């Protein structure tokens, strides 16, 4: 049921090895828990901001 | 709490043999957990 992949560096573009990363994920069954960064700025003074 | 668990301890000496002892104090919170998971009962664990 498995063939075993060659990967060789005379192969040219499609029979190189690929390497492939999915990111799936699962949508608001509970609390959030993984996201992006929340961007902050510099910390001002004394003048309504 | 909507799938948020939220846990308030309080840490206090007490010299009482074996009731609740008389006073007020308050519990601050904790940390709150983001389990979302639902809840029916529960059970104590004990050191053997
Ligand atoms: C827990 O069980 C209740 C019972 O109906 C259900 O409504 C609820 O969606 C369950 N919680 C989760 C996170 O699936």
């Amino acid at each position: 049921p498995l063939q075993s992949y060659g990967f060789q560096p005379t192969y040219g573009v499609g029979y190189q090895p690929y390497r492939v990363v999915v990111l799936s994920f699962e949508l608001l069954h509970a609390p959030a828990t993984v996201c992006g960064p929340k961007k902050s700025t510099n910390l001002v003074k004394n003048k309504c901001v | 709490i909507d799938g948020y668990f939220k846990i308030y301890s309080k840490h206090t000496p007490i010299n009482l043999v074996r009731d609740l002892p008389q006073g007020f104090s308050a519990l601050e919170p904790l940390v709150d957990l983001p389990i979302g998971i639902n809840i029916t009962r529960f059970q104590t664990l004990l050191a053997l």
